[PDB]
């Protein structure tokens, strides 16, 4: 009878708190307490690009680190240049309400998606030279809230369902269903080996999902709120994690827990993106307040901060190169950042 | 994509024609247009270009102010007002698109052409004819008095194919980057001033003449061509 | 000559 | 009666004031939230106010550097150099008279007008709007600081200056006509401010530049009366005054936004 | 109920997985950003000469 | 810059005259969003004014005035990540089947959500009270009765400024407005006054729903432009 589920899922939930626990022997914050401070990084806005016309709800980088898909309400994808801020493409979108884009690693289509519960795959690189609509990925029964292209041909894709789907492009259909979210996934952050991925939602919960496996490899539960943003350490092998509840924390997949929780007092507000550095060494956390702040990863002190936002930076993203962070918000602009020494 | 060039025909000196060419299917007003021109037994000459918008249009000297490039978008259709007709225009005039984004493949399609009879940096290309076999490794030369290399870092030579029944058709747009349909047979390096292209199979597709062409700068010349001669 | 503060400070 | 309003005081009042108006241009130029037709206006108030009090501060200290004799300086060169700071004082004073004419009429667009407010008035022309603005006043600042001695330039300024009063006046209330209106339907769903608003906004507007364009009528219809000799004596109280306006009017227009106090905290950092 | 039986099973799994020690992730971590920092434009500021962005 | 710099500025610079002129399209556009639980009949609304997808555009227009009218729908039932994205609308309209008692205790909860809830403290709720045909026919029968699901209806009696209908019985007066009274509760009671609600009687019958929606929404940018004037 239920009861005895009920209460062996108790059971095993108390087995993994001990192992974890029997794992705990030192914290992230002793290893590194001797290493040095990051000191403070004072980055510059090296761009702004202010082409959008409603607030922007997501961004992606090209694998070249200088094409920028950016998503927003007024129901445009542009494609910028970030090196010279030109406008590359700008794609009217069969719904204003998109709330996801993604750009290809090989930059020959670009995904979006929102409340329409529709990813629309755009090809980029047709020979009639207008961009146009290569799939409309339908099967999802809620809001369409993240989705990153694995390849040419693959796209997973998190849903306010409940749920992620691996989607194969050319069909229309989705190969895999990833079902064991028990509230709005939010986020969604694929493993640099595209084998795994995780994905944070609203049961405050970051599951990991073998790509083609198909199941739930194992779950983080630390957040108190809605995990809202969610990246991968550039490792593969350990993943932030942003919420409604003001903190982010690092999760590694193979000690299985928090490694590491970054909050700061003055900080009382939702973060809304999260991106690593190529080293993995700079966190940068979007937040309600019109800040995205930056932490070392490895100390958990707040590095830095970016300033020039005048509404909610909506979505983060560090190029491959790591040259830059660009930045959405709110106010429909995206700002592109670096120090230069 | 199906651009047809209509117009041409004999015409007397100082005559006057307008040569126009229906795009069909393709998103013409995001294109620029290009007109080239192929004198009888000579290389491309680079004529007139309008914009995506027909904000900017630039000319040939030899043609700068006696043709006028327009274009109606909502008809798909771009024109070329020829006045004062001369011998030196005798030609067929290919019109060739162009879309300029980072990335993109500018001249990447040429119409069929339409042929008119009358009744700068300079692309060196040395070898007017080169005599070859198939699965041969062989490369084109081609040299410029400037350096194609700009600060932006692109190096703006690029490669057409002239099939001897056919148009021209790009091969390589910057100096490395092979176009979107290509056999990767074909390859392309430089050094800025002297490049290569490299066919490292040859097969019968491949013969015709090879012109370099630069887009570092109008007036976008063209170089004399390189013969392949199976 | 007499350079005053704004103008028409004073009559005519 | 004079109130001896001392160059100091014209220093201070518009040091303070150019201080106040250039933190308000570098706000909205810093906050792209403030790029919006509105804020244009008030941008562009906050630079006449800014000019005006600036040329009342460079005229100031060209007057004290004279009474110093630290400047000696030809007839001809000072009475050129008068007339182009009372072109920029008087320019910057019709300028900003006119902007809050404008902010008048876009505040009123936006209400009676509300659904087609941002079809009605655009950044397109609220530009044109603002150039017109400053174009016009130089045209008619130069050939008032040229006709000066003509009545007919005076007469303008005061009819300009009440063409503007019968404005704002039928304006405001009739915007004030509509929050009566609305509080009666909030009080009706529930089951002042406006007017102290009102008596802000016009009070000082009309008690700060009113006192000049009065000043002016007597200087017209009253050039010898000693009642009017009295009032002429004030005119320094008069032009501090108008820069009293350039004080005030960041904290009525400007500084009503929340989002440009957010930008001002971040600025002032 | 079938989906407490699942949600068990995916426990049993999870609690079946190997896990290394906290300290040897962070010490994994540490090394990856030790061995990647100079790699790493916005963590060690690359020259302005070479930065894309400027001059 | 070289010839295709300049080209690709030219290309962006046409795309700028492109998104200026969705600009003009965009602020002209009223965007509103068309809340209501399933029973509320937000979907006969929908056709009567035109006349697995998770969202419906909506487009109508009323003297020249663009209205999108977003009929979210096929969603999951927790609205409160979704709701983040219609801040900046200009209007929540709520429907509310008015009939189905039952019912309306979560239509009321889910009424205070919206106008508690942190991103919708400025955006305005237009409550249609729809079906009150059917309302006021379940009245006039009296088979069941407010009394039997909240007995503030026997303490609660008709405003002294109620303008029943020339047909309408009182009691149907009462039934209505004391449902409206009981949603302006909530309204009066956490509204900062930054925000109101304009409860509107309607029927399927109603061709006059998108001049109050237009009306409604001239009503809310007026109290809006008037209270950033410090007039209201
Ligand atoms: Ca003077």
């Amino acid at each position: 009878e239920l009861d005895q589920l009920r209460q062996e899922a108790e059971q095993l939930k108390n087995q993994i708190r001990d192992a974890r626990k029997a794992c705990a022997d030192a914290t992230l914050s002793q290893i590194t307490n001797n290493i040095d401070p990051v000191g403070r990084i004072q980055m510059r806005t090296r761009r702004t690009l202010r082409g959008h016309l409603a607030k922007i709800y997501a961004m992606h980088w090209g694998t070249d680190s200088r094409l920028l898909v950016s998503a927003s309400q007024d129901g445009k994808l542009i494609i910028w240049d970030s090196y010279t801020t030109n406008k590359v493409h700008a794609i009217p979108l069969r719904s204003s309400w998109v709330m996801t884009c993604a750009y290809a690693p090989s930059g020959n289509y670009v995904a979006c998606g929102g409340l329409d519960n529709i990813c629309s795959i755009y090809n980029l690189k047709t020979r009639e030279g207008n961009v146009r609509v290569s799939r409309e990925l339908a099967g999802h029964t809620g809001y369409l809230s993240c989705c990153r292209f694995l390849d040419d041909n693959q796209i997973v894709t998190s849903s306010g369902d409940t749920t992620c789907a691996l989607w194969d492009i050319e069909t229309g259909q989705q190969t895999t269903t990833f079902t064991g979210h028990t509230g709005d996934v939010m986020s969604l952050s694929l493993a640099p080996d595209t084998r795994l991925f995780v994905s944070g939602a609203c049961d405050a919960s970051a599951k990991l999902w073998d790509v083609r496996e198909g199941m739930c490899r194992q779950t983080f539960t630390g957040h108190e709120s809605d995990i809202n943003a969610i990246c991968f350490f550039p490792n593969g092998n350990a993943f932030a994690t942003g919420s409604d509840d003001a903190t982010c924390r690092l999760f590694d997949l193979r000690a299985d827990q928090e490694l590491m929780t970054y909050s700061h007092d003055n900080i009382i507000c939702g973060i809304t993106s999260v991106s690593f550095s190529k080293s993995g060494r700079l966190l940068l956390a979007g937040y309600d307040d019109f800040n995205c702040n930056v932490w070392d990863a490895l100390k958990a002190d707040r590095a830095g901060v970016l300033a020039g936002h005048d509404n909610r930076v909506s979505c983060l993203g560090v190029t491959d190169d790591g040259m830059a962070v660009a930045t959405g918000s709110w106010d429909s602009f995206l700002k592109i950042w670096n120090g230069s020494s | 994509v199906q651009l047809v060039e209509s117009g041409g025909g004999l015409v007397q000196p100082g005559g006057s024609r307008k040569l126009s060419c229906s795009a069909s299917g393709f998103a013409f007003s995001s294109f620029g247009m290009h007109w080239v021109r192929q004198a009888p037994e000579k290389g491309l000459e680079w004529v007139a270009y309008i914009s995506s918008g027909s904000g900017t249009i630039y000319y040939a000297d030899t043609v700068k102010g006696r043709f006028t490039i327009s274009r109606d978008d909502p008809k798909n259709t771009l024109f070329l007002q020829m006045t004062s007709l001369r011998s030196e225009d005798t030609a067929m005039y290919y019109c060739v698109r162009s879309i300029y984004y980072y990335g993109s493949s500018p001249f990447d399609f040429w119409g069929q052409g339409t042929t008119l009879t009358v009744s700068d940096i300079v692309m060196t290309q040395a070898t007017s004819s080169v005599p070859v076999t198939p699965g041969e490794s062989v490369s084109i030369s081609c040299r410029s008095s400037k350096s194609l290399l700009h600060s932006n870092g692109n190096t703006y030579l690029y490669w057409f194919l002239q099939r001897p029944g056919q148009s021209p058709q790009l091969l390589i747009y910057r100096m490395s980057n092979l176009a979107s349909g290509v056999p990767d047979r074909f390859s392309g390096s430089g050094s800025g001033t002297a490049f290569t292209l490299t066919i490292s199979r040859l097969e019968a597709e491949d013969v015709g003449v090879y012109y370099c062409m630069q887009h570092l700068e109008y007036p976008l010349t063209f170089g004399a061509g390189t013969k392949l001669e199976l | 000559y007499s350079l005053e503060h704004x103008r028409w400070g004073k009559p005519v | 009666l004079e109130v001896s309003i001392s160059d100091g005081l014209f220093l201070s009042l518009g040091l303070v004031s150019l201080v106040e108006n250039a933190l308000v241009v570098a706000t909205i130029a810093k906050n792209r939230n403030l790029h919006s037709p509105m804020y244009c206006f008030i941008c562009c108030l906050a630079l006449s106010d800014l000019l005006v009090s600036g040329s009342n501060v460079l005229e100031t200290a060209v007057i004290l550097l004279l009474e110093a004799g630290a400047l000696v300086a030809r007839a001809a060169v000072l009475q050129q150099l008068d007339n182009v700071i009372d072109v920029i004082t008087c320019s910057s004073m019709l300028s900003s008279l006119c902007f809050l004419g404008a902010i008048a009429v876009d505040r009123y667009i936006s209400i009676f007008y509300a659904l087609r407010y941002h079809s009605i008035v655009t950044l397109p022309r609220a530009r044109r709007a603002v150039a017109a603005i400053w174009v016009a006043s130089v045209v008619f600042s130069t050939l008032f600081i040229a006709y000066y001695d003509h009545v007919a330039v005076l007469l303008c300024l005061v009819v300009f200056f009440l063409a503007m009063l019968v404005l704002m006046a039928v304006l405001y209330v009739h915007m004030l006509a509509r929050a009566c209106q609305h509080a009666q339907g909030i009080a009706r769903l529930h089951k002042l401010k406006g007017a102290v608003t009102l008596t802000i906004l016009l009070g000082i507007f009309f008690l700060c530049w009113g006192p000049f364009f009065l000043h002016l009528t007597l200087i017209v219809l009253c050039p010898e009366h000693p009642t009017c000799g009295c009032i002429f004596k004030n005119f320094n109280l008069f032009l501090a005054l108008i820069i009293c306006n350039a004080i005030i009017d960041p904290l009525i227009y400007a500084f009503h936004s929340q989002e440009l106090r957010r930008t001002l905290k971040e600025v002032l950092t | 109920i079938a989906q407490a039986r699942k949600l068990v099973e995916q426990l049993k799994m999870e609690a079946n997985i190997d896990r290394i020690k906290v300290s040897k992730a962070a010490a994994d971590l540490m090394a990856y950003c030790e061995a990647h920092a100079k790699e790493d434009p916005l963590l060690t500021p690359v020259p302005a000469s070479e930065n894309p962005f400027r001059e | 810059l070289s010839a295709e710099d300049k080209a690709a500025v030219e290309r962006s610079k046409m795309i700028e005259k492109q998104l200026q002129k969705d600009k003009q399209v965009y602020r002209a556009t009223h965007r509103l969003l068309l809340l209501g639980a399933d029973n509320s009949g937000k979907s006969t609304i929908v056709k009567q004014m035109r006349i697995t997808s998770g969202i419906f555009e909506t487009k109508f227009q009323v003297d020249k005035v663009n209205f999108h009218m977003f009929d979210v729908g096929a969603q999951r039932d927790e609205r409160r990540k979704w709701i983040q994205c219609f801040n900046d609308v200009t209007a929540i309209i709520f429907v509310v089947d008015s009939s189905d008692y039952n019912r309306l205790q979560e239509a009321l909860n889910d009424f205070k959500s919206i106008w508690n809830n942190r991103w919708l403290r400025t955006i305005s709720v237009i409550l249609f009270l729809n079906k009150q045909d059917l309302l006021a026919e379940k009245v006039l029968a009296g088979k069941s009765k407010i009394e039997d699901y909240f007995p503030e209806f026997a303490r609660y009696t008709t405003p002294e400024d109620a303008t029943p209908e020339p047909g309408e019985d009182p009691r149907v007066t009462r039934a209505k407005y004391f449902i409206r009274d009981e949603f302006l509760r909530i309204s009066t009671a956490s509204g900062d006054g930054r925000h109101y609600c304009y409860p509107h009687f309607t029927c399927s019958v109603d061709t006059e729903n998108a001049r109050r929606i237009f009306n409604d929404c001239r009503d809310i940018i007026q109290r809006m432009h008037l209270r950033q004037y410090e007039l209201l």
